[PDB]
C-alpha cells in the first residue's frame, strides 16, 4: 500500500523531466555545421 | 487549530525531502537559480554584452560555457524582465544579460532559504545550530564577491560570470589589476582553506589508524554500531602518537571538532573582508619603500618587482578584449614586452 | 646488554618525549642542516643570479626585503641540473652569487621530509597502531617533490623550481599558468576540488559533532570541559547528528557509520592532492592544460572568442613579460 | 528508516515503471532534439546562427552601449544582417 | 557572414586573371596546409624565420611575385629566396625536394592549387590575424 | 573476511585460482601489445614521421632494427604486422589457461603437486620460484644481445651517414665501463645510467645482466636465506607484493627520465626530439639564419652582456646562448660535428654547417615536446592548427603517474604486511592497549 | 515489484550514459567548436 504521487515524486520529475529534454537538445547540437 | 497550525503540520511532516516554512523560500529560489544556469549555458550567447560565445548551442564545451555578466552600460540595473531595459521581451532580456541578475538574485535568496532550513531542522530535531553558523562563511563569500564587489565598481559587468573558464579569467583579472595574491586578507583565507583541508585529512586518517578491534573481519567498517556508547578509536593512543611525532597533539575531543569548524569558516570570512576592500580598489598593490628604492636604484630587484611586471603585461594584453566597451586600441609599439618574446 | 643493543633500544624507544627511530636518524641531521641554512640565508644572503644572465635578484631581509618579498632564491640557470655543493665552488662568495644555498636547503629538506613520512610509519608500528597515516602525508610530500624536484627535472634547471619565499611562490604560479595553462588542466581542477571539498567537509564534520554534544556542563563553562581525556563513552550523539543531516538533504545522503565517515574525510583531500601533485609533475613534461584557443569560428571563418580566448590574452601578457631579458629567440621552449 | 514513500529500487525494477518510461524518456529526448533541429532554440533565445555574428564585411562586435536604448540597439544590429 | 564566391575569388596570375575556388577546395587546402606547412607556418607566420610571413602584401613584394595561384604553385615546386636570387629546395619543402621532405611526395597538382588558394583566401577572412602573430591571437 | 571491494585479497591462500588470475592478467598485457600494434599500423602513414602520428609501439620495434633503413625511414611494414599478430594470437592461449585455472582448475595446487604448490612462509620454495624467474629474465636479456650480434643488429642513430641499422660486433665487456655507469651521479652533465650513448655499451650491459641474473637464478635455487636476511624481512604474500611494488615504482621513475633525456635507445627520428634537443635546435636555427645574413655570431653581445648566440658554460665550454645555456649537456648526431675540444667550434660554425643539419634543426625546433592535453602543439598560448603531442611527453607523464601510485601501493602494502604479521592490522585490542601500559611522556 | 533484475537495469543505464558522453566527445572534433 504505497502512494504514487508524493512530494518526492514531484521533486524527482521537476529535475529529471527537463534533464532528458536538455540531453536531447545537446545531442542534436553535435551535428551542427558552420 | 486554525489554518496556520494546519499548514505548519503539513510543512513539517517527516518525508523523503523535508519541506518546512523555509522550503517556501528555498525550493523555488534554488530551483530557478539552477534552472537559469543550465538554460543559459545551453542556449544563451554573450555576443551583445561581451562579444563572446558562451553556450553549447554556439559550440562551447563544459569548460567554456558561461552565463555572462550584463553589459557595462547597464550599470547596476536590477534588469527585471518587466523593467525599462527589456520591457517584457524575453528574448531581449536574455541578450542583455538578464539571466545573470536572475541567477544571482534568486541564488542569494536560495542561500538565505538554505540557512533558514538549517535553523528550522535543528530546532525540530533538538540540536545546537552550529551547522547554520558555519554556513555563514559561504554566504559572506557569495555576497562579497557576487554582490558587494560589482556594486563598488562601475557595473555588474565586472562581477564573476557563472562558468568554469569565466571564473578562471576572474582569478587572473584579480592578479593583474588588484595584485590580490599580495593581500593579507586573501593569505588568511588561503591559510584557512588549506588548513581545513589539512585538518580534514589528518583527522580522518588518525581515526582510521587508531581503531579499536571490535570485529574479526579484515574490513574494519562493519565493526561499528551507530548506537554504541564506546568510542570507536583510541583517543589515548592518538594523543601519544602525535605528541611524539609532532610535539603537540589534541587531548580534548570537543575542542578538536570545534577547531575543525573554526578554521575554514574563519578563513572564508577573512577573504570576504579583503574583497570588500577590492570593491573600492582599496588594494594592497604596492610596498612604497620597495618602489622608492627601485625607482632610484636600477640594480635593486626582488620577486616583488618581478611580479608587477607580470601584472603590467596582464593588464595591457587582456584589457582591449576583456573590456570591449572601452574601445581600447593599443598599437603594437606600446605593448609591454620583454626581449624576443 | 651489548653496547649496540643499548643504542638500538634508545633509538627505537617509545619513552622518548619525541620519537627518534631509524628514520629519525637521517631526518634530524638533514632537517637541522636545511633549517639553519634557510634562516641564515633568509636574513643575510646576498643577491643571486637566478636566471644566469648576470642579473642578481635580492632575496634577504638585510638586502632590502620584508617578510612578504623575501626569499631564498633558486640557483643559477647556468648551473641547470648540475650538482652544486659548497666544495665545488671556488669560494663561498661564488657559491652565494650562484644560488648554492637553495640546492643545499631543498635537497636536505626533501630527504628529511621523506624520512618524516617513514617515521610516521615506524612509531605507528611501535605503538601497535594501523599503519596508513603516512599514506595521508604522502600527498603533501608528493606536492613538495613536484615543485622542488620534478618540475626542475622536466624543464632542465633548478632555476625553475619554486622559490623559498611568499612572493616567490606567486611568481612561480604566475609563470606556471602562462607556460602550462594549469587552470585548464583537469588535475589542478581536481586539486581545487580536493582542497575546497576538504575545507567544506572539515567545517561540516566539526559543525555536526559540535551540534550534537551531550549536555555535560553549565552555561558558565566551556562545553569543552564536558569531555575528559580518555573517557570511554562518546561525547556526542551521532544518531542526533545523522537525524539532523539526513533531514537537511535526505536520509541516505548522510553517514551513520563513523568509520565510513572518517575514511571519507581522509580520502577526499588526499586523493585530490595526489592528483594536483601529479598535475604539476606531468606538466613538468609539458603535457599542458586544455587548449581551446580559436576553437569557435563562424560560417565565414571569423574567430568567435570564448572565455578561453580571454584567458589566453592574460596568459600572453605573462609570457611576454616574465624574465624579460633572458630570451634571445622567439620560442620559450623550456 | 522509512517515511512511507515507495522504495526507489522497487520502482525502477517494476515492469509498470518501464512500460511508462520507455515512452516518456525517448519522447522527451526527441522533443529537445527537435527544439534544436527546427531552429526554434535560436529564435526563442536570440542566439546568433553561425552566419549571423557579423555582417559580411563587418569586423566589429554589435556591443550594447546604452542602458535604456539597449532593446532598440540590438534590433538595429539585427536588421543590418537582413 | 559566410563564405561567398567573392571571398573565394583570388588572382590566378600577375596579369590579373581571377579564379573562384569552391568551398570544397578551400577546406581541402586548409587540411593540406595543416598537414604539410603548419608546423612552421601556423597562422600565416614563419616560426623558423619570423621576418617573412604569408601575408598577401608580403607575397606581392617577393621576386617572382607570389600573391597569385601561379606564383604560389611555382614556389611549392621550386622555392627561392625573397629576391629570387637563390633556390632553396634543400632547406624548404617542395616537390623538387620531396625525397628529403617526404610529406611533399603525395601532393598532386590540384593539391597545390588548394594549398595556394587557402593561403590567398585566409587574410581576406582573418585580416590582421593572418601573419600577425601573438599580438592578434 | 574481506569486502567485495577488497575481493582479490581472498586469493592470497588459494594458489590455484591465484595462478589463473596472474596468467589471465598476462593475457591482457600481451593482448594490448598485439592490438595496439595493429591499431598503430592500420593508422600508420610512412610519408610522415612516426612522432607526428602518436605511435609508441612501432618506434620500439623500429629501434630493434625491423622495418627501417638508412636515416630511420620505414622501408617495410611487414615486421610490424607480424609482431602485432603473433602477440595477439598468443594472448588467447594465455587467456585460455588464465580462465581455466581461475574457474575450473584445482582451487589450490599443493594437494595436486608438491612442485607447483607453495606456501608463502616457505623460504626455500619462495627463493626457488624466484630463481626460475631470474633465469627466464636472464635469457630475456640475452635475446636482445642475440638480435644485436647475430640477427641483423639494431638501429643506430649515431651511425655515420644519418643513422642506420648496424650489427654490433664488439660489445663492451670492460666492467670499468659497464659498472662505471652505475656509479655516475644522476645530476646534470652526468646522468647515471641515462647517459648511455652508444650501442656497444648497451649490448655489453645486457651480456652482463644476462649472466648475473642466470648466476643469481642458480644461487637462489641452491640456497635458503641466511639468518640475517631471515630476521630482517617479513615473510608473507602481501610483504612480497609490497617489495615488488617498490621495485616497479623505482623502475617507472627511471624509465620516465630515460625517455625524456636519452636519444640513443629512444632515437629522436622515431620518438621526436628531446626537450633539451629541441631547445638547442632553436638556438642553432637562428645562428644559421643570422650568419647567412652577415652576423658575426662569435662576437655578437646580447642584451645582458652575454653572447647572443654563443657563451661559456661554468667550466668554460663554448655553448649556445639564451635560456638554453641550461641544456649544454645535450649531445646529438646533428650537433656533434660542430664540436671541437673546447666546445662548439667557431670555424666549423662559420664554414661546415651542412644543409641536412639546417633541415634537422628546423625540424626539431618545430616539434619540441610541448603540447596541450587535447593535442594542440606548441606553447600554451598557441592557436589551434597543429595536432601534435610528442611521444616523449606521453611516455614520460604516463609512467611518472604509474610510478607514483606504485610507490603509494608499496607504502600501503608494506605497512599492512608489517601490521598483519604482528597481529594488529584490524585494530587495537581494548583489553591490551599498548599505550595504556606505557609510562606517560610527562 | 522486483521483476527486472537490478543488475540488468544498471548495465543498460550505464551503457546509455557512455553512449551520450561519447557523442559529446565526438562533437568536440566535428562541427561547431572543433576549430576547423
Ligand atoms: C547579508 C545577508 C544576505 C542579504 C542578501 C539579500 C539579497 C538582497 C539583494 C540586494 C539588492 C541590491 C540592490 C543594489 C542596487 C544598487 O545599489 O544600485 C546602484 C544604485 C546607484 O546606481 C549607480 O549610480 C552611480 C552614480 O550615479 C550618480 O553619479 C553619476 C556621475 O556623476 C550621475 O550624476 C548620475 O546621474 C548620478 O545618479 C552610476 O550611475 C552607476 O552606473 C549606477 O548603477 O543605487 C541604488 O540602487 C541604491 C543605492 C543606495 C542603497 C544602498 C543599498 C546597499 C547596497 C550598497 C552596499 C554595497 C556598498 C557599495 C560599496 C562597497
Ligand atoms: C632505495 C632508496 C633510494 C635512495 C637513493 C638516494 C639518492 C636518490 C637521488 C634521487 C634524486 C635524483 C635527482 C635526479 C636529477 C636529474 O638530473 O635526474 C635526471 C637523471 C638524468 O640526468 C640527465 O641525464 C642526461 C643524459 O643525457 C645525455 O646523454 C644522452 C645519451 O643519448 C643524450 O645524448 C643527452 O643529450 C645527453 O645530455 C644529461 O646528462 C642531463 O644533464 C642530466 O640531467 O635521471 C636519473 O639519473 C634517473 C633516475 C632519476 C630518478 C629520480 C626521480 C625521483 C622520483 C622521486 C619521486 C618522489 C616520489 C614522491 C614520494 C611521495
Ligand atoms: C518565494 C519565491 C520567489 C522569490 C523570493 C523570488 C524573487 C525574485 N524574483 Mg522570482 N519567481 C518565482 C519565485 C520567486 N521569485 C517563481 C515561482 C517564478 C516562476 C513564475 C519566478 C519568476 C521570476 C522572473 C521571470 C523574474 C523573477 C524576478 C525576481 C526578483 C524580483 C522580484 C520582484 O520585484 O517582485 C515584485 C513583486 C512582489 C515583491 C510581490 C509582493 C506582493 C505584495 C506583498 C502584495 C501586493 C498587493 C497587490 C499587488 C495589490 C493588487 C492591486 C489591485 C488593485 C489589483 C526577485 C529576486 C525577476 C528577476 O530576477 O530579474 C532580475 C524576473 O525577471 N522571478
Ligand atoms: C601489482 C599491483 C598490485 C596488486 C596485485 C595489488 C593487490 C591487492 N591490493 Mg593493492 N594497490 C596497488 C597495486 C597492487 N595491489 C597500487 C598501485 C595501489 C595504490 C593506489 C594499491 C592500493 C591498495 C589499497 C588502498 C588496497 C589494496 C588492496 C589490495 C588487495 C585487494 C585488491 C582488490 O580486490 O581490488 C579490487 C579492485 C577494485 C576495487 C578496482 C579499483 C578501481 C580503480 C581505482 C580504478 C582504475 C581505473 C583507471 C583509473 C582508469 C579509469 C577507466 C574507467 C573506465 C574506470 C589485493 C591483495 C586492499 C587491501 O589492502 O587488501 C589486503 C586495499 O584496501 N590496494
Ligand atoms: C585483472 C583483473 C582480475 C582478475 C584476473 C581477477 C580474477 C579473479 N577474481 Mg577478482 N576482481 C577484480 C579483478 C580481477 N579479478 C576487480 C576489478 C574486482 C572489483 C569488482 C574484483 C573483485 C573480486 C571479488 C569480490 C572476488 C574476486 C574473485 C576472483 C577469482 C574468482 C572469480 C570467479 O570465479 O568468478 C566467477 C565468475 C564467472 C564464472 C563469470 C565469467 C568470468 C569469465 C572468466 C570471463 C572470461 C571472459 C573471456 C571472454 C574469456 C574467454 C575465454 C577464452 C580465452 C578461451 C579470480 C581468480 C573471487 C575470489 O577470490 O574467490 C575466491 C571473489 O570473491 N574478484
Ligand atoms: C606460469 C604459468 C603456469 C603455471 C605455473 C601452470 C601450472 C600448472 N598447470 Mg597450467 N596453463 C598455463 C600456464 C601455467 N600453468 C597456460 C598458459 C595454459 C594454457 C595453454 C595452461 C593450461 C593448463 C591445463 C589445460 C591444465 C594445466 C595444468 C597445470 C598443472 C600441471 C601442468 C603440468 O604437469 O605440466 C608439466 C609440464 C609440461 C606439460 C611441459 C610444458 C612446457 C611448455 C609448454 C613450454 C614452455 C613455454 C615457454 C617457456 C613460453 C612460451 C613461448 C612463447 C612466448 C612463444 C600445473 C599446476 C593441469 C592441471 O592442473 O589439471 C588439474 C591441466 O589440466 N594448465
Ligand atoms: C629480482 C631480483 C632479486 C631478488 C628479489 C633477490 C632477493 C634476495 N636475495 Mg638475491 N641475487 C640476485 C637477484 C635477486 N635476489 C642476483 C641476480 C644475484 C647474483 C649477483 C643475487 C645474489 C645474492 C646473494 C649472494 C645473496 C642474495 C640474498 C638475497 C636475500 C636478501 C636480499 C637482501 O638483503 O637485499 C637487501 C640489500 C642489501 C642489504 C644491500 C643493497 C646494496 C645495493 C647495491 C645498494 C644500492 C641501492 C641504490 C639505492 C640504488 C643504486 C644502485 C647502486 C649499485 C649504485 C633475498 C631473498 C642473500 C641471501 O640470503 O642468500 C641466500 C645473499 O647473501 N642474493
Ligand atoms: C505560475 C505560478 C506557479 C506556482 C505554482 C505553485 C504550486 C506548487 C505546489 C507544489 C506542491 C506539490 C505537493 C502535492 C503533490 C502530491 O501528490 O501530494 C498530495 C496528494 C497525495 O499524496 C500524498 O503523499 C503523502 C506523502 S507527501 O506529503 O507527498 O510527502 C501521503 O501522506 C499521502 O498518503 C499521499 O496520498
Ligand atoms: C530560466 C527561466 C525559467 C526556469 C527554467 C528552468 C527551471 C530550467 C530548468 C532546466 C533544467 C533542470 C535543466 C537540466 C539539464 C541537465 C543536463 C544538461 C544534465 C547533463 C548532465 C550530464 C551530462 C551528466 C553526465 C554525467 C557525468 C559527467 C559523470 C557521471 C555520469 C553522468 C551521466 C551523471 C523560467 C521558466 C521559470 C522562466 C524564467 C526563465
Ligand atoms: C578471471 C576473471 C576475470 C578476468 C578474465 C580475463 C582477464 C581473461 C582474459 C582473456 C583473454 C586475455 C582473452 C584473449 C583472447 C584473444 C583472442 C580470442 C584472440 C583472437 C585473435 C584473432 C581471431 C585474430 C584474428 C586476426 C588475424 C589472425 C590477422 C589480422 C586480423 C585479425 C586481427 C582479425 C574477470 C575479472 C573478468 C572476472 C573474474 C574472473
Ligand atoms: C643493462 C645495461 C646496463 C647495465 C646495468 C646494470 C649492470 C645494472 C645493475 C644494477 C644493480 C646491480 C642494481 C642494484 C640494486 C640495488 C638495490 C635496489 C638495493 C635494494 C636495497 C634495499 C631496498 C634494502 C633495504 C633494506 C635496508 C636498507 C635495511 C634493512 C632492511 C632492508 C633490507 C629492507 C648499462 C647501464 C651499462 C647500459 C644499458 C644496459
Ligand atoms: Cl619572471
Ligand atoms: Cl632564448
Ligand atoms: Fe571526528
Amino acid at each position: 500500500s504505497y502512494p504514487i504521487f508524493t512530494v518526492r515524486w514531484v521533486a524527482v520529475h521537476t529535475l529529471a523531466v527537463p534533464t532528458i529534454f536538455f540531453l536531447g537538445a545537446i545531442a542534436a547540437m553535435q551535428f551542427i555545421q558552420r | 487549530r486554525g489554518w496556520f497550525d494546519i499548514l505548519d503540520d503539513w510543512l513539517k511532516r517527516d518525508r523523503f525531502v523535508f519541506v518546512g516554512w523555509s522550503g517556501i523560500l528555498l525550493f523555488p529560489c534554488a530551483y530557478l537559480a539552477l534552472g537559469g544556469w543550465l538554460t543559459g549555458t545551453t542556449f544563451v550567447t554573450s555576443w551583445y554584452t561581451h562579444g563572446l560565445a558562451s553556450s553549447y548551442l554556439e559550440g562551447c564545451n563544459f569548460l567554456t560555457v558561461a552565463v555572462s555578466t550584463p553589459a557595462n552600460s547597464m550599470g547596476h540595473s536590477l534588469l527585471l524582465l518587466w523593467g525599462p531595459e527589456a520591457q517584457g521581451d524575453f528574448t531581449r532580456w536574455c541578450q542583455l544579460g538578464g539571466l545573470w541578475t536572475f541567477i544571482a538574485l534568486h541564488g542569494a535568496f536560495g542561500l538565505i532559504g538554505f540557512m533558514l532550513r538549517q535553523f528550522e531542522i535543528a530546532r525540530l530535531v533538538g540540536v545546537r545550530p552550529y551547522n547554520a553558523i558555519a554556513f555563514s562563511a559561504p554566504i559572506a563569500v557569495f555576497v562579497s564577491v557576487f554582490l558587494i564587489y560589482p556594486l563598488g565598481q562601475s557595473s555588474w559587468f565586472f562581477a564573476p560570470s557563472f562558468g568554469v573558464a569565466a571564473i578562471f579569467r576572474f582569478l587572473l583579472f584579480f592578479q593583474g589589476f588588484h595584485n590580490w595574491t599580495l593581500n593579507p586578507f586573501h593569505m588568511m583565507g588561503v591559510a584557512g582553506v588549506l588548513g581545513g583541508a589539512l585538518l580534514c585529512a589528518i583527522h580522518g586518517a588518525t581515526v582510521e589508524n587508531t581503531l579499536f578491534q571490535d570485529g574479526e573481519g579484515a574490513s574494519t567498517f562493519r565493526a561499528f554500531n551507530p548506537t554504541q556508547a564506546e568510542e570507536t578509536y583510541s583517543m589515548v593512543t592518538a594523543n601519544r602518537f602525535w605528541s611524539q611525532i609532532f610535539g603537540i597533539a589534541f587531548s580534548n575531543k570537543r575542542w578538536l571538532h570545534f577547531f575543525m569548524l573554526f578554521v575554514p569558516v574563519t578563513g572564508l570570512w577573512m577573504s570576504a573582508i579583503g574583497v570588500v576592500g577590492l570593491a573600492l580598489n582599496l588594494r594592497s598593490y604596492d610596498f612604497i619603500s620597495q618602489e622608492i628604492r627601485a625607482a632610484e636604484d636600477p640594480e635593486f630587484e626582488t620577486f616583488y618587482t618581478k611580479n608587477l611586471l607580470l601584472n603590467e603585461g596582464i593588464r595591457a594584453w587582456m584589457a582591449p578584449q576583456d573590456q570591449p566597451h572601452e574601445n581600447f586600441v593599443f598599437p603594437e609599439e606600446v605593448l609591454p614586452r620583454g626581449n624576443a618574446l | 646488554a651489548n653496547l649496540w643493543e643499548r643504542f638500538c633500544n634508545w633509538v627505537t624507544s617509545t619513552d622518548n618525549r619525541l620519537y627518534v627511530g631509524w628514520f629519525g636518524v637521517i631526518m634530524i641531521p638533514t632537517l637541522l642542516a636545511a633549517t639553519i641554512c634557510f634562516v641564515i640565508a633568509f636574513i643575510a644572503a646576498p643577491p643571486v643570479d637566478i636566471d644566469g644572465i648576470r642579473e642578481p635578484v635580492s632575496g634577504s631581509l638585510l638586502y632590502g626585503n620584508n617578510i612578504i618579498t623575501g626569499a631564498v632564491v633558486p640557483s643559477s640557470n647556468a648551473i641547470g641540473l648540475h650538482f652544486y655543493p659548497i666544495w665545488e665552488a671556488a669560494s663561498l662568495d661564488e657559491w652565494l652569487y650562484n644560488g648554492g644555498p637553495y640546492q643545499l636547503i631543498i635537497f636536505h629538506f626533501l630527504l628529511g621530509a621523506s624520512c618524516y613520512m617513514g617515521r610516521q610509519w615506524e612509531l605507528s608500528y611501535r605503538l601497535g597502531m594501523r599503519p596508513w597515516i603516512c599514506v595521508a602525508y604522502s600527498a603533501p610530500l608528493a606536492s613538495a617533490f613536484a615543485v622542488f624536484l620534478i618540475y626542475p627535472i622536466g624543464q632542465g634547471s633548478f632555476s625553475d623550481g619554486m622559490p623559498l619565499g611568499i612572493s616567490g611562490t606567486f611568481n612561480f604560479m604566475i609563470v606556471f599558468q602562462a607556460e602550462h595553462n594549469i587552470l585548464m588542466h583537469p588535475f589542478h581542477q581536481l586539486g581545487v576540488a580536493g582542497v575546497f571539498g576538504g575545507a567544506l567537509f572539515c567545517a561540516m564534520h566539526g559543525s555536526l559533532v559540535t551540534s550534537s554534544l551531550i549536555r555535560e556542563t553549565t552555561e558558565t563553562e566551556s562545553a569543552n570541559y564536558g569531555y575528559k581525556f580518555g573517557q570511554e563513552e562518546e561525547t556526542y550523539n551521532i544518531v542526533a547528528a545523522h537525524g539532523y543531516f539526513g533531514r537537511l538533504i535526505f536520509q541516505y545522503a548522510s553517514f551513520n557509520n563513523s568509520r565510513s565517515l572518517h575514511f571519507f574525510l581522509a580520502a577526499w583531500p588526499v586523493v585530490g592532492v595526489w592528483f594536483t601533485a601529479l598535475g604539476i609533475s606531468t606538466m613538468a613534461f609539458n603535457l599542458n592544460g586544455f587548449n581551446f584557443n580559436h576553437s569557435v569560428i563562424d560560417a565565414k571563418g571569423n574567430v568567435i572568442n570564448t572565455w578561453a580566448d580571454i584567458i589566453n590574452r592574460a596568459n600572453l601578457g605573462m609570457e611576454v613579460m616574465h624574465e624579460r631579458n633572458a630570451h634571445n629567440f622567439p620560442l620559450d621552449l623550456a | 528508516g522509512t517515511t512511507g514513500e515507495r522504495p526507489f529500487s522497487d520502482i525502477i525494477t517494476s515492469v509498470r515503471y518501464w512500460v511508462i518510461h520507455s515512452i516518456t524518456i525517448p519522447a522527451l529526448f526527441i522533443a529537445g532534439w527537435l527544439f534544436v533541429s527546427t531552429g526554434l532554440a535560436y529564435d526563442v533565445f536570440g542566439t546568433p546562427r553561425p552566419d549571423s555574428y557579423y555582417a559580411q564585411e563587418q569586423r566589429s562586435i554589435p556591443l550594447v552601449t546604452d542602458r535604456f536604448e539597449a532593446k532598440q540597439q540590438v534590433e538595429t544590429f539585427l536588421e543590418q544582417l537582413k | 557572414a559566410e563564405l561567398t564566391p567573392e571571398v573565394l575569388t583570388v588572382p590566378l596570375n600577375s596579369e590579373g586573371k581571377t579564379i573562384t575556388l569552391t568551398e570544397k577546395q578551400y577546406l581541402e587546402g586548409k587540411r593540406l596546409f595543416q598537414y604539410a606547412c603548419a608546423s612552421c607556418h601556423v597562422g600565416g607566420i614563419t616560426k623558423t624565420n619570423p621576418s617573412l610571413d604569408l601575408r598577401t602584401e608580403t607575397l606581392a613584394l617577393a621576386t617572382p611575385p607570389r600573391d597569385n595561384i601561379e606564383g604560389l604553385v611555382d614556389y611549392m615546386k621550386n622555392p627561392t629566396t625573397y629576391d629570387g636570387e637563390q633556390e632553396i629546395a634543400e632547406v624548404h619543402p617542395s616537390l623538387r625536394s620531396a625525397d628529403i621532405f617526404p610529406k611533399m611526395r603525395n601532393l598532386t597538382e590540384k593539391d597545390l592549387v588548394a594549398i595556394a588558394g587557402h593561403i590567398l583566401v585566409e587574410p581576406k577572412i582573418l585580416g590582421d590575424k593572418w601573419g600577425g602573430g601573438k599580438v592578434y591571437y | 573476511g574481506f569486502a567485495w571491494w577488497a575481493g582479490n585479497a581472498r586469493l592470497i591462500n588459494l594458489s590455484g585460482k591465484l595462478l589463473g588470475a596472474h596468467v589471465a592478467h598476462a593475457g591482457l598485457i600481451v593482448f594490448w601489445a598485439g592490438a595496439m600494434t595493429l591499431f598503430e599500423l592500420a593508422h600508420f602513414i610512412p610519408e610522415k614521421p612516426m612522432y607526428e602520428q602518436g605511435l609508441i609501439l612501432i618506434p620500439h620495434i623500429a629501434t630493434l632494427g625491423w622495418g627501417v633503413g638508412p636515416g630511420g625511414e620505414v622501408v617495410d611494414t611487414f615486421p610490424f604486422f607480424v609482431v602485432g599478430v603473433v602477440h595477439l594470437i598468443s594472448s588467447a592461449v594465455l587467456g585460455f589457461g588464465g580462465v581455466y585455472h581461475a574457474i575450473r582448475g584445482p582451487e589450490t595446487l599443493e594437494e595436486y603437486s608438491s612442485f607447483f604448490g607453495y606456501d608463502w612462509k616457505d623460504k626455500n620454495k619462495m627463493t626457488t620460484i624466484l630463481g626460475f624467474h631470474l633465469i627466464v629474465l636472464g635469457i630475456g636479456a640475452l635475446l636482445l644481445v642475440a638480435k644485436a650480434m647475430f640477427f641483423g643488429g639494431l638501429y643506430d642513430t649515431w651511425a655515420p651517414g644519418g643513422g642506420d641499422v648496424r650489427v654490433i660486433t664488439n660489445p663492451t665487456l670492460d666492467p670499468r665501463v659497464i659498472f662505471g655507469y652505475l656509479l655516475k651521479s644522476p645530476f646534470g652533465g652526468e646522468g647515471w645510467i641515462v647517459s648511455v650513448n652508444n650501442l656497444e655499451d648497451v649490448v655489453g650491459g645486457h651480456i652482463w645482466i644476462g649472466l648475473i641474473c642466470i648466476a643469481g637464478g642458480i644461487w637462489h635455487i641452491l640456497t635458503t636465506p641466511f639468518g640475517w636476511a631471515r630476521r630482517a624481512f617479513i615473510w608473507s604474500g602481501e610483504a612480497y607484493l609490497s617489495y615488488s611494488l617498490g621495485a616497479l615504482s623505482m623502475m617507472g621513475f627511471i624509465a620516465t627520465c630515460f625517455v625524456w633525456f636519452n636519444n640513443t635507445v629512444y632515437p629522436s627520428e622515431f620518438y621526436g626530439p628531446t626537450g633539451p634537443e629541441a631547445s638547442q635546435a632553436q638556438a642553432m636555427t637562428f645562428l644559421i639564419r643570422d650568419q647567412k645574413l652577415g652576423a658575426n655570431v662569435g662576437s655578437a653581445q646580447g642584451p645582458t652582456g652575454l653572447g647572443k648566440y654563443l657563451m661559456r658554460s661554468p667550466t668554460g665550454e663554448i655553448i649556445f646562448g639564451g635560456e638554453t645555456m641550461r641544456f649544454w649537456d645535450f649531445r646529438g648526431p646533428w650537433l656533434e660535428p660542430l664540436r671541437g675540444p673546447n666546445g662548439l667550434d667557431l670555424n666549423k660554425i662559420k664554414n661546415d654547417i651542412q644543409p641536412w643539419q639546417e633541415r634537422r634543426a628546423a625540424e626539431y625546433m618545430t616539434h619540441a615536446p610541448l603540447g596541450s592535453l587535447n593535442s594542440v602543439g606548441g606553447v600554451a598560448t598557441e592557436i589551434n592548427s597543429v595536432n601534435f603531442v610528442s611521444p616523449r611527453s606521453w611516455l614520460a607523464t604516463s609512467h611518472f603517474v604509474l610510478a607514483f601510485f606504485f610507490l603509494v601501493g608499496h607504502l600501503w602494502h608494506a605497512g599492512r604486511a608489517r601490521a598483519a604479521a604482528a597481529g594488529f592490522e584490524k585494530g587495537i585490542d581494548r583489553e591490551s592497549e599498548p599505550v595504556l601500559s606505557m609510562p606517560s611522556l610527562d | 515489484g522486483g521483476r527486472i533484475p537490478l543488475w540488468i537495469v544498471a548495465t543498460v543505464a550505464g551503457m546509455g550514459v557512455i553512449v551520450i558522453v561519447g557523442l559529446f566527445f565526438y562533437g568536440a572534433y566535428a562541427g561547431l567548436g572543433s576549430s576547423l
